[PDB]
């Protein structure tokens, strides 16, 4: 039927300062159907203890979810979000950028 | 000022991958306050905002009873939809339901909602009169005929004009300090070169509640709606929201651009510019 | 508080 | 780290039928081993690649299964034990009987007893709604006056509980087999669809069942009778939907019900009763 691929944003809860604890967020939205795999990565490696919000959806019926984990950003560590969905043949990786 | 309550149901068939699943969440404005998941270890309506915990055991009993009944109903509606659409029992399908009420600042009902979808497409919806249906296809026209015979609209209207508004008013008082106090955005503008001849100006709005906001760029006073990149408003994770808008500007023309913000927590609209 | 939906089928 | 084990089309399956076990794990119908001891696999560790197809089903297929999915890059090489799936193989002898108390027409929101009974002294009875994936409900058989019987409660009644039920007796030599299925019992829910009107309507007097609701079918029943008559609803020019049921008619008390096509187990509330004379 009508399958919609997820939009992805990776970002911090608060402005990022190196050495200061924070939350790393991966917001996935606009997708259908609802099954989705989201992991937060540190230098390509899956971070454990990631939580996510309860499945909900927007007025156009597409689904959205927030995945998040506590972390302390450093200069040498690269963070990213990895998302797989029926519409994607391989997971999509979106790097975290301080500016956007 | 104005407020809404909404419930959102998702019922999913997943043959061979799991049991038919029913999940429901409830919101006041942009704040989720309850959840139910048929896949959870102990399925029950459960609190997701601290102010709902002042409801007592009888409340949670009745909410759980409602959710278990709807889970039973929508598991079977998935089977019925398969036959309406001549679809295979091997495929995965989804029903979604939404309903709720909108009230104005005086607390009076402004509109009620009840909509249904199958596989992400409108199926049937209660009209704004709260007494008639709009069916999207021939299958939903069967459903419409059944729901007319069962006077479903009358029961939706009774809820939407009564208990929906009464409970929303109650929650708004129980969680007043978070539900009725707007958190204004914190705003700033960043600059990042894209070459020796162009750069990005990005206007940020952070930590605001509720989620509705207008964030625009102007050039010499006129709005750059065509050349503005807006991200979807996104949750911070702490019940606030974030958004940014960016424009690509020629080198040395930064002073021509201004960012403009309007939000419930901002008593006057805001103008921002970038300076090095 | 949720609505105890009319137990009706599609 | 638990796979999802499932039986298809049904875990309750007759001898000579077919059932397939699949073990969904790591977003695949993975390679798996089956267990019945969760620390030692069956079939000498046979690793099923995609699906165990038991066909034709034999009584040797009856049992309580779990699976573990292949996890090559893991400490133990395998997953935790899945959810269990009990394959119940139904038999060909000693069929019990199934009947509803007070009857198979059940008002929306109310309860009904599905009584499974036999002259055979079954230790247990099982109740299974045709086509559901849940384990058959089990009750001890109670002996009284040369019959063994169990009272299954169904309700509060709504459309998902309506339809065809079977019951079964236990089998003495294994908990995973059942007797031959009872003859089917159809449970019909009445309501919440609005009741029709029933009334005596070159003219001939008929019992007419009518409504402004667009029922497809009307059902006419007489108190103390057994045969329900059914007629298609006809669109009249008044915008009503009506069926006209015709010296051979029994006098007595009648009621009628509307229903929708292909939903034969959901009827409206009953019309008010109508006394028919002569
Ligand atoms: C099947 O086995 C599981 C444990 O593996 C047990 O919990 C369950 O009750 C069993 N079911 C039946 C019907 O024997
Ligand atoms: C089952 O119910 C019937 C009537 O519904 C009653 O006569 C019988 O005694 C009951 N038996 C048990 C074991 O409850
Ligand atoms: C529909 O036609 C019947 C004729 O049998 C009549 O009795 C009935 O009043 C009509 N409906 C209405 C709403 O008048």
């Amino acid at each position: 039927m009508i399958q919609r691929t997820p939009k992805i944003q990776v970002y911090s809860r608060h402005p990022a300062e190196n050495g200061k604890s924070n939350f790393l967020n991966c917001y996935v939205s606009g997708f259908h159907p609802s099954d989705i795999e989201v992991d937060l990565l540190k230098n390509g490696e899956r971070i454990e203890k990631v939580e996510h919000s309860d499945l909900s959806f927007s007025k156009d019926w597409s689904f959205y979810l927030l995945y998040y984990t506590e972390f302390t950003p450093t200069e040498k560590d690269e963070y990213a979000c990895r998302v797989n969905h029926v519409t994607l043949s391989q997971p999509k990786i979106v790097k975290w950028d301080r500016d956007m | 000022g104005s407020h809404s309550m909404r419930y959102f149901y998702t019922a999913m068939s997943r043959p061979g991958r799991g049991e038919p699943r029913f999940i429901a969440v409830g919101y006041v404005d942009d704040t989720q306050f309850v959840r139910f998941d048929s896949d959870a270890a102990s399925p029950r309506m459960a609190p997701r905002a601290p102010w709902i915990e002042q409801e007592g055991p009888e409340y949670w009993d009745g909410e759980t009873r409602n959710m278990k009944a709807s889970a039973q109903t929508y598991r079977e509606n998935l089977r019925i939809a398969l036959r309406y659409y001549n679809q295979s029992e091997a495929g995965s399908h989804i029903i979604q339901v939404m309903y709720g009420c909108d009230v104005g600042p005086d607390g009076r009902l402004l509109r009620g909602h009840n909509q249904y979808a199958y596989d992400g497409k409108d199926y049937i919806a209660l009209n704004e009169d709260l007494s008639s249906w709009t069916a999207a296809d021939t299958a939903a026209q069967i459903t419409q005929r059944k729901w007319e015979a069962a006077r479903v609209a009358e029961q939706l209207r009774a809820y939407l004009e009564g208990l929906c508004v009464e409970w929303l008013r109650r929650y708004l008082e129980n969680g007043k300090e978070t539900l009725q106090r707007a958190d204004p955005p914190k705003t700033h503008v960043t600059h990042h070169p894209i070459s020796d001849h162009e750069a990005t100006l990005r206007c940020w709005a952070l930590g605001f509640y509720p989620a509705e906001i207008t964030l625009t760029w102007q050039r010499d006073g006129e709005d750059q709606t065509q050349d503005t990149e807006l991200v979807e408003t996104r949750p911070a994770g702490d019940r606030t929201f974030q958004k940014w808008a960016a424009v690509v500007v020629p080198s040395g023309e930064e002073q021509r651009y201004t960012c403009h913000v309007q939000h419930e927590g901002l008593p006057k609209p805001l103008t921002l510019r970038w300076e090095p | 508080a949720s609505l105890n939906l009319p137990a009706v089928s599609w | 780290d638990k796979p999802f084990l499932s039986a298809w089309p049904s875990a309750v399956v007759p001898q000579g039928g077919h059932v397939t076990l699949r073990c969904h794990y790591r977003h695949r119908f993975n390679n798996f081993m089956l267990y019945k001891r969760i620390h030692i696999p069956i079939f000498h560790g046979r690793i099923f690649q995609e699906s165990f197809n038991m066909s034709p089903v034999t009584t040797a297929h009856a049992g309580n299964y779990t699976c573990r999915g292949s996890h090559p890059h893991s400490p133990t090489g395998w997953s935790a034990a899945s959810n269990p799936v009990v394959i119940m193989v139904t038999g060909n002898h000693r069929k019990p009987s199934l009947l509803a108390h007070p009857g198979p027409l059940v008002k929306s929101g109310e309860r009904v007893i599905l009584q499974c009974w036999s002259d055979i002294m079954f230790e247990h009875f099982f109740l299974h709604k045709e086509g559901i994936s849940k384990d058959p409900s089990r009750l001890v058989g109670q002996i009284h006056d040369g019959v063994s019987k169990a009272n299954f409660s169904i309700g509060p009644m709504m459309f998902a509980l309506a339809g065809t039920y079977r019951c079964y007796g236990s089998v003495t030599h294994t908990p995973y087999q059942l007797s031959a299925p009872s003859d089917p019992l159809d449970i019909v829910v009445t309501g919440p669809y609005e009741k029709p009107s029933l009334s005596a309507q070159g003219e001939s007097v008929t019992l007419s069942c009518s409504s402004r609701s667009s029922y497809d079918m009307y059902h006419l029943s007489r108190e103390g009778g057994a045969h329900e008559r059914r007629l298609p609803a006809v669109r009249k020019v008044n915008r009503t939907f009506q069926a006209d049921f015709p010296p051979a008619t029994h006098g007595g008390t009648y009621r009628c019900f509307g229903s929708f096509r292909h939903s034969p187990y959901e009827w409206s509330d009953p019309s008010d009763p109508l006394l028919v004379s002569v």
